C-alpha cells in the first residue's frame, strides 16, 4: 500500500538531521500527491487542486539535500532545475519548457507518469527582480522567468520540444498538462532577515521612547525567517503573482552546535565517513573522538556557512597529515583529538 | 549558405540512385535559384545528374580526387567553402556527407517537402523544429503530372540577446 | 440559435465565482453578442457590428483565469487559452502568435467554420507592457514587438495557419482565417497600474493644516482605483494606444472581501474546504469546518495580499501536523476545526470511534 | 559580478549542464549531453586586492 | 567594455588581427598589437570601488589574461567563415601587446 | 561629454571600422566590410553660443 508520512520521515532522517518541520511538509505533500494519482478518475464534482511548497532556509541547511533524498524513495518521475539558467522566452538562454523536456527523459516517455510528477527548481531566490520599483530594462533572467512560470504552477499545456525523451523520430510537439505536477521551489534568500526586521521590529530610533537591543537580545535569522509573510517577499523582489502560486511556505532553522555534531556521524554519508573511506581504501583506520566533534561545531558556526563550513575545518586540521601520511609506512590507524583541531598538538598515529 | 533540398519523407530524396520522380517542376525551381551560384554538389549527386549544369559553378565535393575541370572538384569541407568564398548564397546540393557537413554552417533552408515514398541508404540529418522558422509560403499541391507534392519553402533562424545598459 | 441567455449563463458562472458582477455581465453580454452575430455570421445585415474585445483587469486571486475554465464547460464553440508570456516575434526561436490559431483548430477539429467562431483568451496581457528605456539596439521579443503582430491580427487580417501536420509536412495550405468575427479576451493583473491611476486622480497633499493627509488605513484600495481607470493609464504602463483602442470594454474586478472569502470556502462546487474534505474522505475520515473558523481564515488571507490563493496557505498550515500523523493513528471517526486552531493555540479534537 | 556567482553555486556542487553539440563526436542533434558535475574538482583563483584592509 | 554589455569586448582586438593575417591563427598567434588611449580606462580615483567601472577597471580586469596568455574566445566570425558557433580558439601567450596613453596628470603624481 | 569627443578623435583621422554588410539586399561581402576614414571630408559644424564673448 501507499507509504505513510512517518515512513517517509525515516527515509529523510537517514540523510538529514535537525529539520523536523521540512520533513513533515514534504511528507504530507508526497502523501497527497500519491493519493491524488491513484484517484485519477476524479469520480466527484470537486476538482482537487495542488499546493506548492517554497523551502526557505539559510545557507548550508539541506534545501537541495532533501530534494535529492526524495528521488531515492519515490517512484514517479522527479527532476531538478536551476533558475539561474532559465531565461525569458525568445532568448539564447534556456526556456521553462526545457524542464518538461528533462522530466520526459526521466519519465521514459510515459506521459501519464510525467503528467503527475514533482519538480525541484533550485536557486529560486536569484531570479528576484531588483525591487518593487518598476524595471527600467527587460530583466530577461528576472521577472521574465517568474512571469513565464506562473502558468506552469496554476496549470497550462506546455509545448515540449519533440524528438526527445525516448522517441527520436517525431515531429508533432508533444502536449503535457502541468495542472497535476507539484513544483517545489527552493532558495536561500540572503538579505531577507533585514526586510523581516523592518516589519517584526518597529520603533528602532534615537530617543528615550525608541527601541534598542544591541544584537545580544535580538532574534536570530531562523527566528525571523519563521515569521516571513508574502508582504516581505515582495520587497525582496518577488512579484505577488509568483508567491500566490506557492501557498505553502516552509521555513528552515539555522543549524545548532548540537545538530552539527550529529551530522558528522549519524547521517548515511556523513562527512567523517567520507574521509574514513579514503584512509581505509589505502590501508589505514580513522576515528574521531567525541570531544573533537564539539570543537568543530563551534568553529563552523563562526564561518556562517552551515554544514559546508565543516569541510574547511576538517581539511585544515589534517591538511599536512594527508600530504605526508601516504608515504609513511608501518601505520595502521590514526586518531584525532580536540587538541589537534586547535593546532596545539599533532595527530597521534598508531604504528603497526 | 542555403542548403536547398527537399527532405522527402524518410529522407528518400536520392543521390546514389538517380532521382525517382525526375519532374520538371523540381528542376525548374532548382535552376531558377541556382544559376551562377556556387552549388556545392558531391560525387553521389554528380552520378545522378552528370550533365554539366549551364552557368552553375559546380563544386563536386568528392572523397576521391578531382578529374574534370569544367566543373570544379573539392576534397575537404575547408576547400569546398573556400572555392565558393563568401558569396551571398551557396546552394549546397551534394551527397549526405556534404549535406550534413555543411548543416552547422547553414543560415537558410530552401526546402521542398516532397512526399515520394522510396527507400535507400541516403538520408539527411534532422532539422530544428523551432530554430528554423518558415518565412515564405507557396503551395504547390500535387498535380496530375507532378506525382507528389513539391511545396517550396524558405526557412531561417534568429535569436535575441540582452545588452544590460547602465546609466 | 442563441438558445442561452445572459441570465442563464450567469447562474452557471455564479456556481464557481462569487462576486465580480460587472465582470460577469460584461462577459455575458459579449458572449451573447457573438451568438447573435453567429445567426448571420458577422451581423452582415446592413451596418456591420464592431468587435467586443474585452480587457480583464483584476488583482491576483480574483478569478480571472477561473472564469475562462468554468466558461468553457458550458460553451460549445472552440475555446483555447493562451499565455502572452510565451509569445515571441516571428523568426525567433520562441513560439509565434500564429500557433494560437493552431491550438484553436484542435478544439475546432480542423473545421474552418467552427475555427473562426471560437474565442481566444490571452492571459497575462500585462506582462508585455514594454519597460525598456528606448535602447533601439535590440528588440523586445516579449514586449512591444509582439503587440505589433497581435494588433494586426485582432483588427482583422488573414492568418498563416499551416494544417495540423499528421504527415511529415502539412503542404503549407496556410488557410486564411478572418479574425474580425473572432472574440478576444485579454486578461492579466496589471500590478502597478494602481499607482499610475493614483497620479491622474491624485487630489494632492500638502503639509499644513488645510492639506488632505490620510493614513494608510484611510487610503484607497487598488480595486477602487481600477474602477476609475482610463485608456491613458494603460499607455503609461507601456501599451500601444492602438492596442487598447481595439478593446473598447474594460472590466475592472473588485478586491474580494471577508464575506466573499467565507462563501468561496463552502459555496462553490469545488471550494477549498470541499477539496480537502474529498481527499480526507478518500482516506476514510470525515472533516467538519465550523463557520466560526471560516471567518478567521479570511482575516489572515486578506493580509497575504494574494487573493483566494492565500486561503490554501492558512489551511495547509493548520492541518500540516494533523495530516502528518492522521494516516498512522487508528480509531478515528471525525475531526472538528474550531477558531482557536486557526489562531494556533489549540489542536483539532478527534471523535475517536 | 554577483550574477556569475549565482550560476556556479550549482556547478561546483553538481548539476546537469547542456553543451552545444558542435564538433568532435556530438551525434545528438538537440539532445544536449548531460554531464554530471558532482565529481569535478574546481580550483578558483584571485588576487582579492583590498581584502587585507578588511581583515585589519 | 566588460563582457555582457552593449559596448565592445576585449576579444574584438583579436578579430581585427585576423583580417590582416588572412584568418590564419598560426600567423595571428605571432603578431603585434597596439592599444591606443590606454589612459582613458583608468579608475577616476575610485579606490573604494563604489560602482562597477565597466569602461575603466572593468576593461583592465579582462586584459589581465590576454597580455599573459589564455585561450581567448574569438568572436563568432568576421571573415569568410560562415558559421558563428565555431568560436575559434586562439592562444595569446606569444602575442606582443603594446599599450599607449597620454596619462594627463601623472606628471603631478610623480612630483 | 569628454568621452564622446575622444572616440570621434580617431574616426576623423582614419579608422578601419567594422560595419554590418547588410541593407543592400544581402551584400555579397560578408566579412564586416571595412571603410577607410582617412579620405572622407569631415565638415564638423555647430553654433558655438558664447564664443563671441570669449573672443572679445
Ligand atoms: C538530382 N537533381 C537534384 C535536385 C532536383 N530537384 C531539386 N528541386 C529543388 N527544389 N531543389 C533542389 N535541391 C533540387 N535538386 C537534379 C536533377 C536534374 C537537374 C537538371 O537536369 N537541371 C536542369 C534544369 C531543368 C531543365 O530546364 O532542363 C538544368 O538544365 O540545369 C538538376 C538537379
Ligand atoms: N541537515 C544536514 N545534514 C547533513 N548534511 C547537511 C545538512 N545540511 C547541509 N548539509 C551538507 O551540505 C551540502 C548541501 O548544502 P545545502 O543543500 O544546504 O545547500 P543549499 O542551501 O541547498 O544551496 P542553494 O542555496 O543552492 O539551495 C551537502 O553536501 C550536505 O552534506
Ligand atoms: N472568486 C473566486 N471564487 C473561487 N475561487 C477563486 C476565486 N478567485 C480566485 N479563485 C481561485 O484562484 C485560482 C485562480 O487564480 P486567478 O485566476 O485569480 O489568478 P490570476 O489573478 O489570473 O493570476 P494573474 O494575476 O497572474 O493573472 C483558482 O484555483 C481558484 O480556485
Ligand atoms: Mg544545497
Ligand atoms: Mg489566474
Amino acid at each position: 500500500a501507499l507509504p505513510t508520512p512517518h515512513e517517509i520521515r525515516n527515509h529523510l532522517d537517514d540523510y538529514v538531521i535537525g529539520q523536523e518541520q521540512a520533513k513533515k511538509v514534504l511528507a504530507v505533500a508526497v502523501y497527497n500527491h500519491y493519493k491524488r494519482l491513484r484517484n485519477g478518475d476524479t469520480s466527484n464534482g470537486v476538482e482537487l487542486g495542488k499546493s506548492n511548497i517554497l523551502l526557505i532556509g539559510p545557507t548550508g541547511s539541506g534545501k537541495t539535500l532533501l530534494a535529492e533524498t526524495l528521488a531515492r524513495l519515490l517512484d514517479v518521475p522527479f527532476t531538478m532545475a536551476d533558475a539561474t539558467t532559465l531565461t525569458e522566452a525568445g532568448y539564447v538562454g534556456e526556456d521553462v519548457e526545457n524542464i518538461i523536456q528533462k522530466l520526459l527523459q526521466k519519465s521514459d516517455y510515459d506521459v501519464q507518469k510525467a503528467q503527475r510528477g514533482i519538480v525541484y527548481i533550485d536557486e529560486i531566490d536569484k531570479i528576484s527582480r531588483k525591487s518593487d520599483n518598476p524595471s527600467i530594462t527587460r530583466d530577461v533572467s528576472g521577472e521574465g522567468v517568474q512571469q513565464a512560470l506562473l502558468k506552469l504552477i496554476e496549470g497550462t499545456v506546455a509545448a515540449v520540444p519533440p524528438q526527445g525523451g525516448r522517441k527520436h523520430p517525431q515531429q508533432e510537439f508533444l502536449q503535457v498538462d502541468t495542472s497535476k505536477i507539484l513544483f517545489i521551489c527552493g532558495g536561500a534568500f540572503a538579505g531577507l532577515d533585514k526586510v523581516i526586521s523592518h516589519r517584526v521590529e518597529t520603533g528602532s530610533g534615537i530617543g528615550f521612547g525608541a527601541t534598542v537591543k544591541a544584537k545580544s537580545d535580538k532574534a536570530s535569522e531562523g527566528e525571523l525567517l519563521a515569521q516571513v509573510e508574502p508582504e516581505d517577499l515582495i520587497k525582496f523582489g518577488l512579484i505577488p503573482e509568483f508567491i500566490g502560486r506557492l501557498p505553502v511556505v516552509a521555513t528552515l532553522n539555522e543549524l545548532s552546535e548540537e545538530a552539527l555534531i550529529q551530522i558528522l556521524k549519524e547521517p548515511k554519508n556523513a562527512l567523517t565517513k567520507q574521509y574514513q573511506a579514503l584512509f581505509n581504501l589505502e590501508g589505514v583506520d580513522l576515528e574521531f573522538r567525541d570531544e573533537a566533534l564539539d570543537a568543530i561545531a563551534k568553529k563552523a558556526m563562526a564561518r556562517k556557512t552551515g554544514a559546508r563550513g565543516l569541510r574547511s575545518i576538517v581539511e585544515a586540521a589534517l591538511l599536512d597529515t594527508m600530504y605526508d601520511l601516504p608515504s609513511m609506512e608501518d601505520v595502521e590507524k590514526v586518531v584525532i583529538d580536540e587538541s589537534v583541531i586547535d593546532g596545539q598538538s599533532e595527530p597521534l598515529l598508531i604504528y603497526g | 549558405i542555403s542548403l536547398i533540398a527537399a527532405l522527402a519523407v524518410d529522407r528518400v530524396i536520392g543521390m546514389e540512385n538517380a532521382m525517382p520522380w525526375n519532374l520538371p517542376a523540381d528542376l525548374a525551381w532548382f535552376k531558377r535559384n541556382t544559376l551562377d551560384k556556387p552549388v556545392i554538389m558531391g560525387r553521389h549527386t554528380w552520378e545522378s545528374i552528370g550533365r554539366p549544369l549551364p552557368g552553375r559553378k559546380n563544386i563536386i565535393l568528392s572523397s576521391q580526387p578531382g578529374t574534370d575541370d569544367r566543373v570544379t572538384w573539392v576534397k575537404s569541407v575547408d576547400e569546398a567553402i573556400a572555392a565558393c568564398g563568401d558569396v551571398p548564397e551557396i546552394m549546397v546540393i551534394g551527397g549526405g556527407r556534404v549535406y550534413e557537413q555543411f548543416l552547422p554552417k547553414a543560415q537558410k533552408l530552401y526546402l521542398t517537402h516532397i512526399d515520394a515514398e522510396v527507400e535507400g541508404d541516403t538520408h539527411f540529418p534532422d532539422y530544428e523544429p523551432d530554430d528554423w522558422e518558415s518565412v515564405f509560403s507557396e503551395f504547390h499541391d500535387a498535380d496530375a503530372q507532378n506525382s507528389h507534392s513539391y511545396c517550396f519553402e524558405i526557412l531561417e533562424r534568429r535569436g535575441s540577446h540582452l545588452g544590460l545598459i547602465e546609466v
